[PDB]
RNA sequence: AUAUUGGCGAGAGACCGAUAGCGAACAAGUACAGUGAUGGAAAGAUGAAAAGAACUUUGAAAAGAGAGUGAAAAAGUACGUGAAAUUGUUGAAAGGGAAGGGCAUUUGAUCAGA
RNA sequence: GUCGAAUUUGGGUAUAGGGGCGAAAGACUAAUCGAACCAUCUAGUAGCUGGUUCCUGCCGAAGUUUCCCUCAGGAUAGCAG
RNA sequence: AGAACUGGCGAUGCGGGAUGAACCGAACGUAGAGUUAAGGUGCCGGAAUACACGCUCAUCAGACACCACAAAAGGUGUUAG
RNA sequence: GCCCUGAAAAUGGAUGGCGCUCAAGCGUGUUACCUAUACUCUACCGUCAGGGUUGAUAUGAUGCCCUGACGAGUAGGCAGGCGUGGAGGUCAGUGACGAAGCCUAGACCGUAAGGUCGGGUCGAACGGCCUCUAGUGCAGAUCUUGGUGGUAGUAGCAAAUAUUCAAAUGAGAACUUUGAAGACUGAAGUGGGGAAAGGUUCCACGUCAACAGCAGUUGGACGUGGGUUAGUCGAUCCUAAGA
RNA sequence: GUGAACAGCCUCUAGUUGAUAGAAUAAUGUAGAUAAGGGAAGUCGGCAAAAUAGAUCCGUAACUUCGGGAUAAGGAUUGGC
RNA sequence: AGAACUGGUACGGACAAGGGGAAUCUGACUGUCUAAUUAAAACAUAGCAUUGCGAUGGUCAGAAAGUGAUGUUGACGCAAU
RNA sequence: CUAUCUAGCGAAACCACAGCCAAGGGAACGGGCUUGGCAGAAUCAGCGGGGAAAGAAGACCCUGUUGAGCUUGACUCUAGU
RNA sequence: GCGUUGGAUUGUUCACCCACUAAUAGGGAACGUGAGCUGGGUUUAGACCGUCGUGAGACAGGUUAGUUUUACCCUACUGAU
RNA sequence: UUGGCGGAAAGGCCUUGGGUGCUUGCUGGCGAAUUGCAAUGUCAUUUUGCGUGGGGAUAAAUCAUUUGUAUACGACUUAGA
């Protein structure tokens, strides 16, 4: 008989498996489309996600009860140094996909990227590549013609950059490597940029803009097993349920005699792919500047670091970006930022926002205080310093 | 004598066995069919870094629900255990065919395990008892062992 | 003269041959169970003869490997033979959600007849 | 729930099976109760269920008649060897 | 659900109806060859993508009896009267 | 006439499927072709029937031979045979120079029940034939007894707050002993005695195959011993309900 | 000792330190807890849980068999020195 | 029993420890039973009423007895409801 | 505290053979058959759709010329009186 | 394609009313779903009432109390090697 | 050997120059038998092993340890001359 009453059902579909990712950086499956008119540049930037903090500006939306008013905002924050570009990766187009012709490589690559293709570095005699710069020994002639077939192929031009993972605070040490899509005209002119640019740093600065929609693509936070209760929102069975209440009563009518997919089972939380669109960038900040944490309003001298260094993570001294919200993926996890795949205009993209305070209180706690300093004038002299 | 079906000389092989041991038949089993064919000292080690947990025995055919590790990988397994019963059995076993070898005159540098079985000894019964005033089975599955190590020659 | 599944003493069998024959071939109405009345098993075979393995070696030891006794240890008291289920090793072969079978032939192995 | 009296309980004693005992539930009467347990009659009877052990060869059915306290059975005739 | 006559299944394999107790064909010792039955001959699949005259275009076409469904009523759809 | 509307049901799915559109659809006609355990011919097996042949060597007249037709089958009937335990006779049968039994993707005979042989194992009896006899043939009976699997090294060994360090002993110590520490029972005890019951569990020595669902050097275990002393404590005596 | 108390909790004498252990800390469990705002809308049903609770003082209705109801209901206070 | 002082207004600080009220149905109450699914409104109960019986008797036992229970009793009793 | 992983120890239920589906037909709800979809070793933790899962020769209903508990001017008797 | 509700009474399916809402459509999946729960009802045994029966007892009449067992196997599914 | 073209899976196509072999374009000389009257009468490509000569290169991964962006266990993600 029918179902009795009508409720939607629990979690998506289009998410599923609710498996763990096969890798730690989540795949960008789609690149902005190829405007080839405009000057060449990256589709995309590496960052690692540092922590969120909070905000305060003006709204600008006519027409909306806060207009003109202040509104606070939570921001994510992520540490995003400067790519370097190791390589080059032309494809070709065929009845079966996409398919990658060949790549050609920079001819000096730093040991950030080459523990990449090393699960025992400290170990190993590191002669990664080693052959390989042998290519570029007195005119590089076999890396001219590589570089002449992609020309000649490759309707599909991206660049191999890795990160600067010891700029960062983490401790990995290991740098994360990723292909970038060049947009812009003229694979030829794609082909110079990358080579160009072998051995040499982007910086977020030259690939995103303030008030860009953008889209973060990143694994989310890992959960291990799961029950159905929090994995996918059902309802608690009564407390009277035996055999446990976190639990799906009916996981399938007798016929068809078989679980179906569609029904809720325990199992992996997190640790998934995810690709969140239209997040507003509110600051392309350089850890070279200090008063990264000011703005025109404030004019405090301070970083975007809060006190006591972003928790689990430490403090910013990099290229940073501060999107509007909230990202998947946890603190020190490498996300990728790509451009928006469409040309959103709809008021919410397109309004320049500009920051009137950055929170930088300690978020280890119920921070008070700005800055030290802040800490100082209020608290007055104490007994160890001040 | 009368071991299980071997072919390689008796000259220059050396014998070892051990009846009604009280010992798991199926771990054993594992145990020996991890070291069949080795070399009697890289077998001796292996049996050593085992109970100390450095490598592991590969469960091949009583491995129904037991466990997964990362020690099992060298073997192409993800089921292996460290069942050290199993192992001070059949490395005491090992060392008193390397004493056998030793009196016979072989060399001690060219053997190998040539044979090693493991069968089911006559179980020793106890008694568990179920809810309801039931009384079940509580027996034990001990083994017969036996192995011999000959040199490596052509 | 007739009766006689008790008792005593005998002679027999187209009877049974250790799951049979009495419940009991054996320390069987025993061990054991039940408050009790009662209920009530399982359990035979080394070898002609213990000649039941001295002695050496490994092991803490049980035992093992030798040596030896014996016609035989493929008889070692867990003992005549020693099946099947089930199992270990070795060898051979096959194996995309069963396996097994029938007809026919290929291939591999193996073999009789002339 | 009750907890100082129709109280709880040890030991001794009496009541024994169509009998006992029951502030009554067919409750209890040694894990047994709308008639305990044990042995024998007893291998109780069963139109009812299950099983019923070698091969090949030849022939080869019936579910229909009548009667039955008969309707899941039998006798009778028919079919078959 | 109940009768009549017959043929069957039960008790029966075989070829065909994909599949099926009963339908079609045909009843059966072990084999060889030939010819067929019913049914089929694009491929599965053995056997003519055979021949010939027409009809049908379906935004739910239709495609072999038992048999696994379809009606009244309608349509310058198209065809022939 | 064909096609279309009429023509709505529940897992995704059925001219059998694919697919097919002057068809591989529908109506009709003509051929060719495919193939049943059916039909025709032949061979062989058996059955039934009708016959020939004691005129001898020529022992198989229940034999040999000729001819024709036939063969489905549950329940069931009958017939001819295979096999088992035991019995009378016979082969002056086999056998410690190896009987019986058992194992044997080794061979041979029979349509089959089965029979025979080779090899391995083994150790003391056994077989062919003519008859006699029956407690004579197993796949079943939620069959009986015994044995053994998969499950499966799985379920589990999670109540009673809790153990830790060192040394000794020992082959071996999470569990034994000593010490140190941390805890608990908290006097209605996890303390000290008894009644019923048990019967040596008491204690010492030795000692670990089995038992103590891990372990064990420890034990209410195993082996050997020691131990229960009354005029006054009980029984014994009295009577109680009752016998 | 606290306390009305042979309650609960801690300790002295005495006894024990006996329950297979080691490592991790997923789901779902068993046992124990907490929870913003709402407050039975849950559910057959307030099941389960929560709330109340000792003592002192004040105050205590209907009804009544005059004995009760009654700790009715409802309030206040409580440490240390 | 009271007073002063004192404190992050805490104080039966752990432990321990009633939720209450307005009613309806029902059994008066305390008590008892289906050990192992029913604790109840069921049973019992005090109270009330009825019945039989003055002993060579009422009620009830026993196979029978020169046998028994009430009865070491006597209607303010015993027995049956 | 489990579950989980490990060392040691180590059962049971159940088991014709087993284990992927859709439809068909079929004893009218197939794991096997037919036609399709498909289909790659060995596995771990969970899980409660299915195995018309397991537990028990349905306990309801009917039949049996099978009972038993209980009742009554059923039939036929009987202790007592 | 997408949604189709929150509640009072009732075990209820059904019904009815209050209310919100875009709407409060109808149904299937072994009248989906009990080794998922629950157990209020029906439908064991206790008990009460009414009617019926001489009685034991009957009652699609009412009322109250009344044990919801097992997955560790295979597959399916969810995740993991 | 010269040069060019071919990326959809190019792995091939086209072309330059010389060397050398054959030429059935035409005309000669010699040989063939006996595999016995047929027997595929063995002529292809597919991997691997091994030896002999010549050229070329001189790593990692896993376990153990560690990390917590991970996690039941595996796995993941980090670090370590
Ligand atoms: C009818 O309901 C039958 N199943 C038996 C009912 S008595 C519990
Ligand atoms: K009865
Ligand atoms: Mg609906
Ligand atoms: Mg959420
Ligand atoms: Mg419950
Ligand atoms: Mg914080
Ligand atoms: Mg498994
Ligand atoms: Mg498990
Ligand atoms: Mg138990
Ligand atoms: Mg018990
Ligand atoms: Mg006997
Ligand atoms: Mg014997
Ligand atoms: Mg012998
Ligand atoms: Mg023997
Ligand atoms: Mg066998
Ligand atoms: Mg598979
Ligand atoms: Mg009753
Ligand atoms: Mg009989
Ligand atoms: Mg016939
Ligand atoms: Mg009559
Ligand atoms: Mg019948
Ligand atoms: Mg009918
Ligand atoms: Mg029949
Ligand atoms: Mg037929
Ligand atoms: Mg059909
Ligand atoms: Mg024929
Ligand atoms: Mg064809
Ligand atoms: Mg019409
Ligand atoms: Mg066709
Ligand atoms: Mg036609
Ligand atoms: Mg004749
Ligand atoms: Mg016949
Ligand atoms: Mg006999
Ligand atoms: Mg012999
Ligand atoms: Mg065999
Ligand atoms: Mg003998
Ligand atoms: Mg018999
Ligand atoms: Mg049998
Ligand atoms: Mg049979
Ligand atoms: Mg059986
Ligand atoms: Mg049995
Ligand atoms: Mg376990
Ligand atoms: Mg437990
Ligand atoms: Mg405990
Ligand atoms: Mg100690
Ligand atoms: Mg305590
Ligand atoms: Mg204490
Ligand atoms: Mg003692
Ligand atoms: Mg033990
Ligand atoms: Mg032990
Ligand atoms: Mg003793
Ligand atoms: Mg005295
Ligand atoms: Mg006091
Ligand atoms: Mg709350
Ligand atoms: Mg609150
Ligand atoms: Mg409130
Ligand atoms: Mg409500
Ligand atoms: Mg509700
Ligand atoms: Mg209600
Ligand atoms: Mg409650
Ligand atoms: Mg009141
Ligand atoms: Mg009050
Ligand atoms: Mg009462
Ligand atoms: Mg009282
Ligand atoms: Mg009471
Ligand atoms: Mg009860
Ligand atoms: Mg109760
Ligand atoms: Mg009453
Ligand atoms: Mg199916
Ligand atoms: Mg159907
Ligand atoms: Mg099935
Ligand atoms: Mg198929
Ligand atoms: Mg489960
Ligand atoms: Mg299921
Ligand atoms: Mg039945
Ligand atoms: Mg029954
Ligand atoms: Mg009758
Ligand atoms: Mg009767
Ligand atoms: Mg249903
Ligand atoms: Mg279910
Ligand atoms: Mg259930
Ligand atoms: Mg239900
Ligand atoms: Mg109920
Ligand atoms: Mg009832
Ligand atoms: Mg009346």
């Amino acid at each position: 008989s029918h179902r009795k009453y009508e409720a939607p059902r629990h979690g998506h579909l289009g998410f599923l498996p609710r498996k763990r990712a096969a890798s730690i950086r989540a795949r960008v499956k789609a690149f902005p489309k190829d405007d080839r008119s405009k000057p060449v540049a990256l589709t995309s930037f590496l960052g690692y996600k540092a922590g969120m903090t909070t905000i305060v500006r003006d709204l600008d939306r006519p027409g909306s009860k806060f207009h003109k008013r202040e509104v606070v905002e939570a921001v994510t924050v992520v540490d995003t140094p400067p790519v370097v570009v190791v390589g080059v990766v032309g494809y070709v187009e065929t009845p079966r996909g996409l398919r990658s012709l060949t790549t050609v490589w920079a001819e000096h690559l730093s040991d950030e990227v080459k523990r990449r293709f090393y699960k025992n570095w400290y170990k190993s005699k590191k002669k990664a590549f080693t052959k390989y710069s042998a290519k570029y020994a007195q005119d590089g002639a076999g890396i001219e013609r590589e570089l002449a077939r992609i020309k000649k192929y490759a309707s599909v031009v991206r660049v191999l950059v890795h990160t600067q993972i010891r700029k960062t605070p983490l401790a990995q040490k290991k740098a994360h490597l990723a292909e970038i899509q060049l947009n812009g005209g003229s694979i030829s002119e794609k082909v110079d940029w990358a080579r160009e640019h072998f051995e040499k740093t982007v910086a977020v600065d030259s690939v995103f803009e303030q008030n860009e929609m953008i889209d973060a693509i990143a694994v989310t936070k890992g959960h291990g097993f799961e029950g159905v209760t929090h994995r996918w929102g059902t309802k608690k069975l009564p407390r009277k349920t035996h055999r446990g209440l976190r639990k799906v009563a009916c996981i399938g009518a007798w016929h068809p005699a078989h679980v179906m997919w569609s029904v809720a089972r325990a199992g992996q939380r997190g640790y998934h792919s995810r690709t969140s669109i239209n997040h507003k960038i509110y600051r392309v900040g350089k850890g070279d500047d200090e008063a990264n944490g000011a703005t025109s309003f404030d004019r405090t001298k301070k970083t975007i670091t809060p006190m006591g260094g972003f928790v689990h993570y430490g403090e910013i001294k990099n290229d940073f970006i501060m999107v509007k919200g909230c990202i998947p993926g946890n603190r020190k996890r490498i996300v990728t930022l790509r451009k928006s795949l469409y040309t959103n205009t709809s008021r919410k993209a397109l309004e320049e926002v500009s920051l009137k305070w950055i929170d930088t209180a300690s978020k280890f706690g119920k921070g008070r205080f700005q800055t030290p300093a802040e800490k100082h004038a209020f608290m007055g002299t104490l007994k160890k310093d001040l | 004598a009368r071991y299980g079906a071997t072919s390689t000389n008796p000259a220059k092989s050396a014998s070892a066995r051990g009846s009604y041991l009280r010992v798991s038949f199926k771990n054993t089993r594992e145990t020996a069919q991890a070291i069949n064919g080795w070399e009697l000292t890289k077998a001796q080690k292996y049996l050593e870094q085992v109970l100390d947990h450095q490598r592991a025995i590969p469960f091949r055919r009583f491995n129904s629900s037991i466990g997964r590790t990362a020690q099992g990988k060298e073997f192409g397994v993800t089921k292996a255990r460290w069942p050290a019963k199993s192992v001070k059995f059949v490395q005491g076993l090992l060392q008193n065919a390397a004493a056998n070898a030793e009196a016979k005159g072989l060399d001690a540098t060219k053997l190998y395990v040539s044979h090693i079985q493991v069968n089911q000894a006559p179980k020793q019964r106890r008694r568990t008892y179920r809810a309801h005033g039931r009384i079940n089975k509580y027996e034990s599955s001990p083994s017969h062992i036996e192995l011999v190590v000959t040199e490596k020659e052509e």
